[PDB]
């Protein structure tokens, strides 16, 4: 997703 | 102790923090065993 927290990047 | 090659890095640029094996090139959040679920 957009606020990159990164997993699930997408 | 947890394994050689790894390190905890930032999220957002400014947010928490997720954990990368540096050597292999992965990210995730979560411990491979050499320190356990609760150590």
């Amino acid at each position: 997703e957009q606020p990159l927290t990164p997993v699930t990047d997408l | 102790k947890l394994p050689p090659g790894w390190e905890k890095r930032m999220s957002r640029s400014s947010g928490r923090v997720y954990y990368f094996n540096h050597i292999t090139n992965a990210s995730q959040w979560e411990r491979p065993s050499g320190n356990s679920s609760s150590g």
